[PDB]
C-alpha cells in the first residue's frame, strides 16, 4: 500500500517525505514562525483494508499569533492534566489523562486557540464503561 | 549523612524535548587541584501510580582535570539500560548538571503503570576530598510525568545549508549564521529547532516578534523547550550601520543526547529556512574551578596569618560551619586533605605548619609556619548552613 500526498495547510509546512509514501510513514507539521499550530502536529500512515493508506487525522492549522488571546483552565472529571500549566496563551497546548476506573474518549491533547477556546476538538471525557 | 543540603524547586513548563535537565551549581570543585576528586551518586524518586520507586546511580568518582561528561557506572532498582539513559555534565565555574532521558523509562513498571510514572524529585550526594558529603535536593513544583514513546526521524525540506557549525558548549550552543532579507530597519521573527537522535527542542523569541529593528546590535530574549538554566537564553540580530543582517544564537541548555551531526534549523521571516549541523565539543568549556577571590599576603619570618570572615548569608547562629585548606597544587589525596575544621574541632593529624580556630566572633584565624623562602598558596574554603561556599586562595610571600 502506500498514502497520497499529505493534507495541505495554510501558512506552514510540512516536513520531507519520500514518494510513494509507505505505510508506517510520519510526517510533522509547522506553522510560519508567527502562526501558532492547533492541533496534533504528527500524522501517520496507516492501512485498514490492507490495500490503500491514508492518513491517521486530519492535518492541523496554523492561526496568525494572538498575543492577547488567553484560555481557562481546561477541566476534565475523572481525568487530570500531564501536560500544560498556567498561563495559557495562544497556541499552548494541556494533555490528559484518565484515572484507573475510567477510559478516555475523544483526544487527549487541546491547544489554546485565538478565540480563547480549546480546540480544535472538544475536552476528552473520562467515563467508567 | 549529609554535612549541607542545598534545595532547588524546577517547574517544566513548555513542551518535554526528550530530556530533563537538572542543574547542580553549589558544590565544591577546588582550584588549583589536577588531583582533586568527588564521589557521585544519584537518586531518582519516582511516583508509579501512587507508589514510591527509587532508582539509585553510581557515578563513581569525578575526575574534573580530565573528563567532563559521565555515564553511571550502575543503577540499582532501574530497568535495562537504564545507565544509558543518564549524564552527568561540568559545566564550568564549579556547576554540573545531570541529564534524564524523558521519554524511555528508566525503572521496571506492569502493564497499566506504564504512563503513571513521574518523577517528584532528585537527590543528588557528592563527597569532596576531604571527606565532606554534600547533598543536593531538587524538587519538582508538580511531579513530572514521563510520556514514553519513539520519537520518528524527522527532516525538514526547502532548507539552505550553511557550511557553519553550531558548536555546543557546556550545554549552550554558539552560533553566528548570516541571514538576507528584502526588507531593512521591517520587523524580524525567529524560531528554532534542535532534531538528533529522538531529542526535539524548540526555541522561540519570548516577548514576540521584534517590531522595530534598530542599527546595531538587537537583543532579544529566547525561550527554548524543558527546564531551563538559570543563565538566560538569548540571541543578536545585527544589522548593518539589501541590508546586512547577522543573528547570532545563544540558546540553552542543548543536551548532548542530541549526539553529533544532529540539525539547528532556524526559521527566520521579515518562511525562510537555514540548517546547520550541531557538535558537542568534548573539550571542556572553561575552568571548572569554583570562583575564587585571590589575596597577596606578605610576611617577615617563618609564621603568616589569615582572617577568614563569615561567608555570604551565614547567620551567627548557623548550625554547621566548615572551613577547609590545602597547599595548591596537592600531590596526594591520603595525606594533603586533612586540615579540615568545624565549629567542634582540633587541627586534625596530618594537617602539618597550619594551625586554625575559631573565635567567639565566628571568624575563623589560621596561621601557618615553616614558611620558607618561595612564594606558596593556600587553598582556603568556608561553608555554613544554608550559606554560600566561598573559596579564598591567599598567596604568602616573604616581605621585600
Ligand atoms: C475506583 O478506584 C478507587 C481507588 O482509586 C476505589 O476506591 C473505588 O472503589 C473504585 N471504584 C470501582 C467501581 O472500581
Ligand atoms: C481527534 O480529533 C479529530 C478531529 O480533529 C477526530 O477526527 C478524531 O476522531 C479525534 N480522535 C479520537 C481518538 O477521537
Ligand atoms: C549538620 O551536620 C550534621 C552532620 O555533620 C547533620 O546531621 C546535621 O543535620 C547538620 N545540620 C543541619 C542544620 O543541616
Ligand atoms: C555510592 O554508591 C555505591 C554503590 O554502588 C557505594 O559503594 C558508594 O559508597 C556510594 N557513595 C556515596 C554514598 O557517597
Ligand atoms: C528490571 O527488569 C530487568 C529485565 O530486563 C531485570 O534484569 C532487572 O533486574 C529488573 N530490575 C530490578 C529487579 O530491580
Ligand atoms: C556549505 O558547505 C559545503 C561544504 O562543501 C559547500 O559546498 C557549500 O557551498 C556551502 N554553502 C554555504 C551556503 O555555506
Ligand atoms: C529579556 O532580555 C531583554 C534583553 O535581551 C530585556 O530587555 C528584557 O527585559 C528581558 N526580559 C525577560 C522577561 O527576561
Ligand atoms: C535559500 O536562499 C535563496 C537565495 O539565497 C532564497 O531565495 C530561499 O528562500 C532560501 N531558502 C529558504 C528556505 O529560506
Ligand atoms: C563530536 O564532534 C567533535 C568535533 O569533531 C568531537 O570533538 C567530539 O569528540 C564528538 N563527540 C562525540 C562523537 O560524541
Ligand atoms: C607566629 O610567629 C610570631 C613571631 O613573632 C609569634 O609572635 C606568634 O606567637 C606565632 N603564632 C603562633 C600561633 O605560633
Ligand atoms: C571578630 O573578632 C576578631 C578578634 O579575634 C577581630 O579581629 C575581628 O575584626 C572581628 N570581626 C568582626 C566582624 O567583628
Ligand atoms: C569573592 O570570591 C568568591 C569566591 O568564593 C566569589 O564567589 C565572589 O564572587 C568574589 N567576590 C565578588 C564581589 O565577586
Amino acid at each position: 500500500i502506500s498514502c497520497g500526498s499529505p493534507p495541505p495547510i495554510l501558512n506552514g509546512r510540512i516536513s520531507y517525505y519520500s514518494t510513494p509514501i509507505a505505510v508506517g510513514t510520519v510526517i510533522r507539521y509547522s506553522c510560519s514562525g508567527t502562526f501558532r499550530l492547533i492541533g496534533e502536529k504528527s500524522l501517520l500512515c496507516i492501512t485498514k483494508d490492507k490495500v490503500d493508506g491514508t492518513w491517521d487525522k486530519p492535518a492541523p492549522k496554523c492561526e496568525y499569533f494572538n498575543k492577547y488571546s488567553s484560555c481557562p483552565e481546561p477541566i476534565v472529571p475523572g481525568g487530570y492534566k500531564i501536560r500544560g500549566s498556567t498561563p495559557y496563551r495562544h497556541g499552548d497546548s494541556v494533555t490528559f489523562a484518565c484515572k484507573t476506573n475510567f477510559s478516555m474518549n475523544g483526544n487527549k491533547s487541546v491547544w489554546c486557540q485565538a478565540n480563547n477556546m480549546w480546540g480544535p476538538t472538544r475536552l476528552p471525557t473520562c467515563v467508567s464503561v | 549523612v549529609c554535612q549541607y543540603t542545598i534545595q532547588s524547586l524546577i517547574h517544566l513548563t513548555g513542551e518535554d524535548p526528550g530530556f530533563f535537565n537538572v542543574e547542580i551549581p553549589e558544590f565544591p570543585f577546588y582550584p588549583t587541584c589536577n588531583v582533586c576528586t568527588a564521589d557521585v551518586n544519584v537518586t531518582i524518586n519516582f511516583d508509579v501510580g501512587g507508589k514510591k520507586h527509587q532508582l539509585d546511580l553510581d557515578f563513581g568518582q569525578l575526575t574534573p582535570h580530565t573528563k567532563a561528561v559521565y555515564q553511571p557506572r550502575g543503577a540499582f532498582g532501574g530497568s535495562e539500560n537504564a545507565t544509558n539513559l543518564f549524564l552527568l555534565e561540568l559545566l564550568g565555574a564549579g556547576e554540573l548538571a545531570l541529564t534524564m532521558r524523558s521519554k524511555k523509562l528508566p525503572i521496571n513498571v506492569t502493564t497499566g503503570e506504564e504512563q503513571q510514572v513521574s518523577l517528584e524529585s532528585v537527590d543528588v550526594y557528592f563527597q569532596d576530598v576531604f571527606g565532606t558529603m554534600w547533598c543536593h535536593h531538587a524538587e519538582m513544583q508538580n511531579p513530572v510525568y514521563l510520556i514514553p514513546e519513539t520519537v520518528p526521524y524527522i527532516k525538514w525540506d526547502n532548507c539552505n545549508s550553511t557550511n557553519i557549525t553550531a558548536v555546543v558548549r557546556a550545554q549552550g550552543l554558539d552560533v553566528t549564521l548570516p541571514l538576507s532579507l528584502p526588507t531593512s530597519a521591517s520587523n524580524f521573527s525567529v524560531k528554532t529547532e534542535m532534531l538528533g537522535n529522538e531529542i526535539d527542542i524548540e526555541c522561540i523569541m519570548e516577548d514576540g516578534e521584534i517590531s522595530q529593528v534598530l542599527p546595531g546590535d538587537n537583543k532579544f530574549n529566547i525561550t527554548c523547550s524543558g527546564y531551563e538554566s538559570h543563565v538566560p537564553s538569548g540571541g543578536i540580530l545585527t544589522s548593518t550601520s539589501g541590508y546586512a543582517y547577522s543573528l547570532r544564537l545563544t540558546p540553552r541548555p542543548v543536551s548532548r543526547f542530541l549526539g553529533n551531526n544532529s540539525i539547528l534549523y532556524v526559521f527566520y521571516s521579515g518562511d525562510y529556512c537555514i540548517q546547520s549541523n550541531i557538535v558537542f565539543s568534548d573539550e571542556i568549556p572553561a575552568s571548572q574551578d569554583m570562583p575564587t577571590n585571590t589575596t597577596d599576603i606578605t610576611y617577615v619570618g617563618d609564621n603568616a596569618t589569615y582572617s577568614v570572615p563569615m561567608v555570604t548569608s551565614e547567620d551567627a547562629n548557623s548550625p554547621n560551619v566548615t572551613v577547609t585548606a590545602f597547599w595548591a597544587w596537592p600531590n596526594n589525596t591520603e595525606t594533603d586533605f586533612k586540615c579540615k575544621w568545624t565549629l567542634t574541632s582540633g587541627t586534625p593529624s596530618g594537617c602539618e605548619n597550619i594551625s586554625g580556630a575559631f573565635a567567639s566572633n565566628r571568624t575563623f584565624d589560621i596561621t601557618v609556619s615553616g614558611l620558607g623562602t618561595a612564594p606558596k598558596t593556600l587553598i582556603i574554603t568556608r561553608t555554613a548552613t544554608n550559606a554560600t561556599t566561598t573559596t579564598h586562595k591567599v598567596i604568602f610571600s616573604k616581605a621585600p
